RNA sequence: CCCGGCGAGGGGAGUGAAAAAGAACCUGAAACCGUGUACGUACAAGCAGUGGGAGCACGCUUAGGCGUGUGACUGCGUACC
RNA sequence: UGUAACGGGGCUAAACCAUGCACCGAAGCUGCGGCAGCGACGCUUAUGCGUUGUUGGGUAGGGGAGCGUUCUGUAAGCCUGCGAAGGUGUGCUGUGAGGCAUGCUGGAGGUAUCAGAAGUGCGAAUGCUGACAUAAGUAACGAUAAAGCGGGUGAAAAGCCC
């Protein structure tokens, strides 16, 4: 029983 | 892509209403040998319209 | 002292599913859904026990107002005429009187008409 | 629980619930949060409370005529047949044989009979004065149980 | 020949011969009961409308039963407020058989 | 005891003929809805259609007070991408004279299968001659 | 006389066999064998073998009258599921079920 | 013994108190999947219940009426934490 | 997005102002029956009351009283192979947690009353284990180097042999 690659993350912003 | 709620036995059953098989109900007796076979098909012995067409 | 909660838990779920007999789908097989259904049905039973006294009273009023207008008098004047005639026959009996015996309702209308006029 | 202290899966990322050890009580093969320990269930009884209760037990016994005082109680031989012959003649079947002096000749004869028990006058207890239907006193046991209770 | 009388908080339209279920009274199982609070007596075009009650009219009835009614489950529930109350109830009744209608 | 409830198989329905000449639409259709629902009979049951059949004649002769003959707009939507259509009272009378009473009665009728069942008993005719003489329909003076 | 005849642990899902079994419910054994002969299903030859086994049990073990013999009741009940592992993409595993069924055929004369 | 591929499986017979104890074997619950029976359902919109309630099928003593199952239609009614 | 600024039909009174009398209208009030708490009460007396007055929506929370399960003493007593426990239905029963009887299966254990001790009551914790659905008989059956025919074997041959 394996997990998942996890949803590809978006480029995080800043102030 | 995925469902929000699972289908019931009704939705499964009403979907499978048209999945019922159909009978053939039209067996034709052979002219000479008198054995059952499909229309326009030779018999298991090898007869078609009275003639021993396959000789085998 | 280890206590196995096998017999008690099964009997508790069977009691709830026994009351949920007759419900559609998972509301009569699944304990999780049936327990919500039984509680909701019990809430409706408590609520509709008051509405039954409301729905029947407004049903009898319709019965009286129908037969009174056949005799030529409105419901508002009929009850007022009956009150002035010292008659305490309720709307339950008055609705049943007009349905079965039309003769007795005409005497009651004439009794209320004489008191009103 | 014999097992590892390793975290099963990652804290985040996975769709599984948060877990830190397979030995958790909400898991199979290991659990029991408040596990029992070998403890002592004996509770303290005051001397005047214990002696006061025994005197109240004995006072109810004479009111229910269950206390039978006799001058002597001793069998000649340790045979259980002649002891079973003895109390049957005085119409007793389930009694507490309490004597002032515990003799081995009577101790052996009452060892096999289920419904009787032989004790020493100093070794009395509340429960046997209640569980047994009748209780029999010899003459000198009364004078020994009187002073020990006072 | 059907008559209307008053009872423990409600009125009934009864006739001689039939039985009616009404509220519990303090009446022994075998003795009879009289209802002098008649409100209307109709006898097949012979009608009597009491004002308030019919003069000289009484209903001589006979009691047969004093049992309790069916069990109703009172359920009080408040969603998302951690409140739930269960209660049952069996209302007492009295089966009353009408034996006499006096005009 | 249990109160009376009319049985649908044992009801006694009747046939009535009314004339819609010079009648106010609201004052007429309400009475038609009252007779269709069965509120005039002493055996009225809210869940049983105990009303009577009604044959209304001269559907195009109905009158409305004020300026409603040209300003009462009958809106209806086709269920399409932009299909909203409207028609005035004067236009609807020339096109579908029988539909004016039917919409007015249906809005005054209860909604549901029973309300649709009692709407079936309303017979509307633009002329003063009907083809239901076989039922012996009596004249209803209203 | 009932003469029950079943075939447990048939290597097929109950859904596929119920399609075939619905064709011969309430039919004569002569007509049912002819229907199952020209039905191009794997369950068609599965239930045909049960039906001829039910016919032979209706003549040897008890009773008689093969021609006057009607298939009154027929049903397919799901049996145990043999579970395997199908290796899928991304290193994950999807567990498959080799579904079985119990094809019970009972045929009588009335 | 018979069917079936000298299969798997099943039906007879026999052992056994019991084979609704047959080796997948004491007791066999629920989820789930079926077959048969009774009713409703192909013009009728929604937490699917509840109050009222016609009809149908049965179970009964009574020859008056209750009970069980379904339930057209109808007022009210937007799950739990 | 659609009338969409009376809920709708619709209304020239079924709109607005003044007056009057009726009727509807809540679980509000009155009638009847039943339960419980609290304070008084004539006198009953560890108690029910002819009573009497009043109260009984409820979160967090506080107080009080109870039901059910396992084990222990009671208890080498009792029930039980003319059938225990468990399971599955029915009929009664109490305000309630529940209890009693019994049809069928099952097959040898269970346990009155009064006390004591809890691993003592699961719907939720993206709770854990096992089983079974769902999507659904749907995608797919894993390089588009390619199969076609005859004979043989076998119950069955596109995939086996020649």
């Amino acid at each position: 029983p394996r997990p998942r690659p996890r949803p590809r993350p978006r480029p995080r912003p800043r102030p | 892509a995925v469902q929000q709620n699972k289908p019931t036995r009704s939705k499964r059953g009403m979907r499978r209403s048209h999945d019922a098989l159909t009978a053939v109900t039209s067996l034709s007796v052979d002219k000479t040998s008198g054995e059952k076979h499909l229309r326009h098909h030779i018999t298991a012995d090898g007869y078609y319209r009275g003639r021993k067409v396959i000789a085998k | 002292a280890r206590v196995k909660r096998g017999v008690i838990a099964r009997a508790r779920h069977k009691k709830i599913l026994k009351q949920a007999k007759g419900y559609y789908g998972a509301r009569s097989r699944v304990y999780r859904v049936a327990f919500q259904a039984v509680i909701k049905a019990g809430q409706y039973a408590y609520r509709d026990r008051r509405q039954r006294k409301r729905q029947f009273r407004q049903l009898w009023i319709a019965r009286i107002n129908a037969a009174a207008r056949q005799n030529g008098i409105s419901y508002s004047k009929f009850i007022n005429g009956l009150k002035k005639a010292s008659v305490e026959i309720d709307r339950k009996i008055l609705a049943d009187i007009a349905v079965f015996d039309k003769v007795a309702f005409t005497a009651l209308v004439e009794k209320a008409k004489a008191a009103l006029a | 629980v014999t097992g590892s202290g390793k975290k099963p899966w990652r804290q985040k990322g996975t769709g599984r619930a948060r877990s830190g050890s397979i030995k958790s009580p909400i898991w199979r093969s290991g659990g029991v949060t408040f596990a029992a320990r070998p403890q002592d269930h004996s509770q303290k009884v005051n001397k005047k409370m214990y002696r006061g209760a025994l005197k109240s037990i004995l006072s109810e016994l004479v009111r229910q005529d269950r206390l039978i005082v006799v001058e002597k109680f001793s069998v000649e031989a340790p045979k259980t047949k002649l002891l079973a012959q003895k109390l049957k003649d005085m119409a007793l079947e389930d009694v507490l044989i309490i004597t002032g002096e515990l003799d081995e000749n009577l101790f052996l004869a009452a060892r096999n009979l289920h419904k009787v028990d032989v004790r020493d006058a100093t070794g009395i207890d509340p429960v046997s004065l209640i569980a047994f239907d009748k209780v029999v006193m010899t003459a000198d046991a009364v004078k020994q149980v009187e002073e020990m209770l006072a | 020949m059907y008559a209307v009388f008053q009872s423990g908080g409600k009125q009934h339209r009864v006739s001689e011969g039939q039985t009616v279920r009404l509220e519990k009274l303090d009446i022994a199982t075998g003795e009879t009961v009289e209802f002098a609070e008649v409100l209307m007596i109709a006898n097949g075009e012979e009608v009597k409308i009491g004002v308030p009650f019919v003069d000289g009219g009484v209903i001589k009835a006979e009691v047969v039963a004093h049992g309790r009614g069916e069990k109703v489950k009172i359920v009080k529930f408040r969603r998302r407020k951690h409140y739930r109350k269960q209660q049952g109830h069996r209302q007492w009744f009295t089966d009353v058989k009408i034996t006499g209608i006096s005009a | 005891m249990k109160t009376f409830t009319a049985k649908p198989e044992t009801v006694k329905r009747d046939w009535y003929v009314v004339d819609a000449t010079g009648k106010t639409l609201g004052r007429l259709a309400t009475e038609l809805a009252r007779r269709l629902r069965g509120k005039h009979k002493a055996e009225y049951t809210p869940h049983v259609d105990t009303g009577d059949y009604i044959i209304v004649l001269n559907a195009d002769k109905v009158a409305v007070t004020g300026n409603k003959r040209t300003d009462k707009v009958y809106y209806h939507h086709t269920g399409h991408i932009g299909g909203i259509k409207q028609a005035t009272f004067e236009e609807m009378i020339a096109r579908r004279p029988e539909r004016v009473i039917e919409i007015a009665v249906k809005g005054m009728l209860p909604k549901g299968p029973l309300g649709r069942a009692m709407f079936r008993k309303l017979k509307v005719y633009a002329g003063n001659e009907h083809n239901h003489a076989a039922q012996q329909p009596q004249v209803l003076d209203i | 006389m009932e003469t029950i005849a079943k075939h447990r642990h048939a290597r097929s899902s109950a859904q596929k066999v119920r399609l075939v079994a619905d064709l011969i419910r309430g039919k004569k054994v002569s007509q049912a064998l002819d229907i199952l002969t020209y039905t191009n299903k794997k369950a068609a030859v599965l239930v045909k073998k049960v039906l001829e086994s039910a016919i032979a049990n209706a003549e040897h073990n008890d009773g008689a009258d093969i021609d006057d013999l009607k298939v009154t009741k027929i049903f397919v009940d799901e049996g145990p599921s043999m579970k395997r592992i199908m290796p899928r993409a991304k290193g994950r595993a999807d567990r498959i079920l080799k579904r079985t069924s119990h094809i019970t055929v009972v045929v009588s004369d009335r």
